[PDB]
């Protein structure tokens, strides 16, 4: 019940010198484009009711 | 066995040798033949400390030493240094120049003083602002050398705490006699309780300028610490209702019961030697030669100062030879401009005070 | 141990200045306790200023600093700190010595872990040669193991032991005192031409008997000799820092090649002047190295979260099963390790344990379009962890994962986490998966 | 009337370099969401 | 007798309802609407003469109450424009467009918009936090 109180994304606990949060969320814009997120969405999420 | 007391001239002499017949017949009876040997001077200066340090050096090496001056001059236990490593000799001090704590101590250092523990000092003054709750600021320092250290111990502890505290920002006053750009860096001031680390002569520089300034009123608050007190025996005009300051000044004690109390707290270390040894590094003959080495072999009072317990009342010392259970008199002017007793923090290190809020009283 | 303590101090009474001529005991440059005490020649914390030109002339990133725990090691590692978080570079690693360390082999081994291999150096002269017979008994001196030392480690035995090619110092006039004499003279008498047109000089005290009361031309002797400028000086001009300590001393980078110093770097104060005779950087080439080098080994540690982590046993040969999803895929698994009793002040045994779920998906996939390695492990504590008191009751420290990371055990968490403004003032999140929020189990309540 | 039914039930398809105003952006944005403003304005 | 200031912020955005709506100057005895910035349009003379003379005209909507609340806690200054050339940005040959024209070519310092944060974009512009979930959505009767 009730709505999605703090609104906020699910992100990666990265260092502020690694040097790898570039290409990372370049993978990350790629997943949100070409539905890897859906892929996680069907392949982990989207199965059970009641 | 022998301890050497200075003193600014005050309380007399064979006053202070019926303290030590006193002390002596108190309680731990000493198989020490303990010898105290005290004066009264009024000198900031170092041929008197060369002639006599280095009599009395001569005399018995002497073991202990107290002095508690009628003094203001900061360095001078600073100056203590060329005593704690050129005769390896236990120093308290208590009233005086030697009570003004800015000597970081040293390794080399033998300090244990009576004086206004620094890191004791914030926590204090903080305290000072919670139980009063006057959580808005204003911080106004200078930049005598320590202040930031006390710049950062204002930081780290303000932001150690999850009280959050109002904060205005340290202004510190680079230089004295600028008049001008002063009174620019203390127009800056925009709230009401006013912090101030400074000395005497900028703190009458200062109240001269805010009592131009408005800043002076009497719903503002003033907690100016011992910097600028000192002797409460001196109290100078310009200096109103309201003004508070932490110091360890006998209102609440004596010259003679701090004396008995600093003598326990020697003849407790000599009893922690007796029981980890059995017998003392002595003190240095002369002055004027070297022997051997400085090799302190037989481990004088660093680890013996640890633990001193006296009468209910802890006098043990930290490990920068603070005090674990200080005494910090807390004292208020008011309108009369008297320096009288308001708190202690006798008691786990918590206020004592008279639940009066207003002491801003039309000085 | 002579160095000149007990005449400044005894002149340090009454707050007389007193200038030391030649000395680099940044003891002295404290100034909260010596007090009026400043110095024609700099000492070594003015020196780690140059070591950041260094920075912007070879362009790092990733720093080794090593200090002995001294007041001047520590007022170094201030000085250095400021210099760093005013230009936001990043040093890795502060590792902290005493004058005597000979065990240095432990925080050697942690000096092995890292891209960086740029070694600055400040500490004492056997401690240094000890240490070049240790990490070069590591191994640890190859090209890119550049040793940024201190001159205190450019006497004695530090000396004798040091390999070729190493980064050292040299201020120039620091020992030819006849010109420091000239300059000092020619300072201090127009700094009294200066003294005698101001007002109120007071009479100098005679006796150090009867004369209770401190210099006020102290401060104004202060005020002559901050803002008095000498440009015609022997070593340059004689013009100094708010330490009283001069500005633009013409400083030198040397080389021991053959163990024999060679002239590259040259300093006015500030100005880049690389001599041609080349850096032979202190193990291979001339090239310039790299702190930077990757592992491809990225240490995680997994929070007990389904579906994100299912934490389930392995089998009785500590693998993972052959399973499979609804739709007859076999899951990507991931051996785990974890403890049994997942609770404090419990006896906890780090098992393999399978895991389960988004996460390994995720970075099977970065695998293959990043080519990475992962190094998986679970929580002791169960939890995220936030700031906390330790005892003291002031002592604000991030625990659980955001303590993982902050103490270096931990190296990624890839976990759902929800972005934190406080915890992104430490720990930065790239670009997150799911824009989401807090939602209530409420209970279905049955019929009538 | 509000007969004309977008996609679903909210079933969403498609799931300048250099500023130090990154920070400060990102940062206040975490307070803004931290205090749920954008909800007022939504 | 310089004081040199750099705190004005060209902010260059689409006319994106209801993020940004565009008024016209209210005649309330001044030029000032209760929740309005001026905003300089480029308005074009003819087709031949092609001139944008620069009409300022009220402004409201989310950014700009966003911009609002940044003065309030960022506390700068910002530049209201309009875009005219494309709308967000176009790979004419790379030569970008609308918004991202207006950032790569830096007419546009800063640009905020109702910006899909694309990775083809992100490619090409910086991008802050999302601040608004949006996606692909199919709309019906």
């Amino acid at each position: 019940t009730g709505e999605l109180f703090f609104r906020s994304g699910f992100g990666i606990g990265m260092r502020k010198d690694s040097p790898w949060k570039q290409n990372v969320s370049l993978s990350i814009l790629k997943s949100h484009e070409n539905g890897f997120m859906e892929d996680l969405d069907k392949t982990w999420v989207r199965y059970q009711e009641c | 066995l022998n301890i050497a007391v200075m003193l600014g001239h005050s309380h007399d002499v064979t006053e202070r040798e019926l303290r030590t017949l006193w002390g002596p017949e108190q309680a731990a009876g000493l198989p020490l033949d303990v010898n105290v040997v005290a004066l009264l001077m009024n000198r900031t200066d170092p041929k008197s400390l060369i002639t006599h340090v280095c009599d009395l050096m001569s005399g018995a090496r002497i073991h202990g030493l107290v002095f508690g001056d009628d003094t203001d001059q900061e360095a001078v236990a600073q100056m203590l240094d060329f005593i704690s490593s050129h005769t390896f000799v236990p120093i308290l001090g208590i009233h005086g120049g030697a009570s003004m704590i800015m000597a970081d101590k040293d390794p080399t250092s033998t300090f244990f003083q009576f004086g206004a523990s620094i890191q004791q000092q914030a926590t204090v003054m903080l305290k000072i602002m919670q139980d009063y709750d006057w959580h808005v600021f204003s911080l106004v320092t200078t930049i005598f050398p320590g202040y930031r250290e006390f710049i950062s111990f204002v930081k780290t502890t303000v932001d150690n705490s999850f009280v959050g505290w109002d904060m205005q920002n340290v202004i510190t006053l680079d230089t004295s006699f600028e008049d001008a750009k002063t009174q620019v860096q203390l127009k800056k001031i925009h709230s009401s309780v006013i912090l101030l680390y400074c000395s005497k002569d900028e703190a009458v520089l200062i109240l001269s300028e805010a009592r131009s300034l408005g800043l002076t009123g009497y719903d503002f608050f003033w907690i100016v610490p011992s910097l600028v007190s000192g002797n409460t025996e001196l109290i100078p005009k310009e200096f109103p209702s309201g003004l508070i300051s932490v110091s360890y000044d006998d209102w609440d004690y004596s010259l003679e019961a701090r004396v008995r109390d600093g003598i326990g707290i020697l003849t407790t270390a000599a009893s922690s030697m007796l029981e980890k040894f059995s017998y003392i590094p002595e003190a240095k003959a002369s002055c004027y030669g070297q022997m051997e080495r400085p090799e302190v072999p037989m481990h004088t009072l660093h680890p013996f100062m640890v633990n001193v317990t006296w009468d209910g009342k802890d006098l043990s010392f930290t490990e920068e030879g603070y005090q674990v259970h200080p005494r910090l008199v807390v004292i208020v002017l008011n309108k009369d401009r008297e320096w009288e007793k308001v708190g202690k923090w006798e008691n786990h290190t918590l206020s004592l005070r008279h639940a009066v809020w207003p002491r801003y009283k039309s000085f | 141990h002579f160095t000149p303590t007990p005449v400044s101090y005894t002149a340090g009474f009454y707050r007389i200045p007193v200038l030391g001529l030649t000395t680099r005991m940044s003891i002295y440059s404290d100034k909260s306790i010596h007090l009026s005490f400043l110095r024609t020649v700099p000492p070594y914390s003015h020196q780690s200023s140059v070591w950041f030109e260094m920075m912007r002339v070879y362009s790092w990133n990733h720093i080794i600093l090593l200090v002995s725990d001294d007041h001047e090691g520590r007022a170094a590692q201030k000085r250095l700190e400021t210099l760093l978080e005013e230009r936001e570079s990043k040093a890795e690693k502060v590792l902290q010595f005493d004058p005597g360390t000979k065990n240095v082999t432990a925080l050697l081994m942690e000096a092995k872990e890292l891209e960086a291999r740029v070694i600055i150096l400040s500490a004492s002269e056997d401690d240094a040669a000890t240490v070049y017979r240790a990490a070069a008994m590591l191994n640890m001196t190859g090209s890119g193991y550049v040793w940024l030392v201190g001159e205190r480690e450019i006497s004695g035995n530090a000396l004798r032991y040091a390999p070729d090619g190493i980064l050292g110092l040299q201020l120039i006039n620091g020992k030819n005192e006849s010109a420091h004499i000239s300059d000092a003279v020619g300072v201090v008498a127009q700094a009294v031409h200066e003294l005698l047109e101001k007002e109120n000089i007071t009479d100098p005290p005679r006796g150090c008997v009867g004369n209770t009361n401190i210099w006020k031309t102290g401060p104004l002797f202060k005020r002559v000799l901050m803002s008095s400028k000498y440009a015609d000086g022997v070593t340059g001009r004689v013009e100094f820092n708010e330490d009283g300590d001069r500005k633009f001393a013409n400083y030198s980078i040397m080389n021991l090649q053959n163990r024999k110093l060679v002239q590259v770097g040259i300093y006015n104060g500030t100005h880049v002047i690389p001599n041609d005779r080349k850096i032979i950087w202190p193990g291979g080439e001339t090239e310039k190295p790299r702190g930077y080098q990757m592992s491809t080994r990225l240490k995680i540690v997994t929070i007990h979260q389904e579906p994100f982590v299912y934490v389930k046993p392995t089998l009785s040969d500590g693998t993972c099963k052959e399973e499979f999803t609804v739709n007859g895929d076999p899951v990507k698994k991931v051996i785990c390790t974890g403890p049994n009793d997942t609770s404090p002040g419990s006896p906890r045994h780090t098992v393999p344990q399978c895991c389960y779920g988004f996460c390994i998906d995720l970075l099977i996939k970065l695998a293959r379009t990043m080519n990475f390695t992962y190094e998986v492990h679970l929580v002791a504590d169960g939890k995220f962890g936030t700031q906390e008191r330790v005892n003291n009751s002031n002592k604000k420290e991030w625990n659980g994962m955001m303590g993982e990371l902050l103490s270096g055990q931990a190296d990624m968490i890839v976990a759902p986490l929800t972005i934190n403004n406080e915890r992104a003032q430490y720990i930065e999140f790239s670009k997150p998966f799911k824009y989401q929020g807090l939602t209530i189990l409420v209970k279905k309540e049955i019929p009538r | 009337g509000c007969k004309l039914v977008t996609i679903g039930s909210g079933y969403i398809f498609a799931t300048q370099k250099g500023s130090p105003w990154k920070r400060q952006i990102d940062l206040a944005l975490l307070q803004f969401v931290g205090d749920g403003e954008m909800e007022e304005l939504e | 007798s310089d004081e040199p200031d750099d705190n004005h912020l060209s902010i260059v955005t689409l006319e994106e309802a209801p993020f940004v709506i565009v008024e016209d100057i209210d005649p309330l005895t001044e030029t000032c609407v209760r929740n309005t910035v001026p905003c300089r349009k480029f308005v074009k003379i003819n087709n031949s003469t092609n001139e944008g003379m620069n009409v300022k005209k009220c402004c409201k909507g989310f950014c700009i109450d966003i911009l609002k609340k940044l003065s309030r806690t960022v506390k700068f200054t910002y530049d209201l424009y309009l875009v005219t050339n494309g709308k967000h940005g176009k790979k004419v040959n790379n030569v970008w467009n609308g918004m991202i024209g207006e950032v790569v070519y830096q007419r546009a310092v800063m640009a905020v918009g109702s910006l899909t944060i694309n990775e083809e974009r992100s490619e090409v512009v910086d991008f802050s936090v999302p601040f608004v979930e949006t996606g692909i959505s199919v709309m019906v009767s």
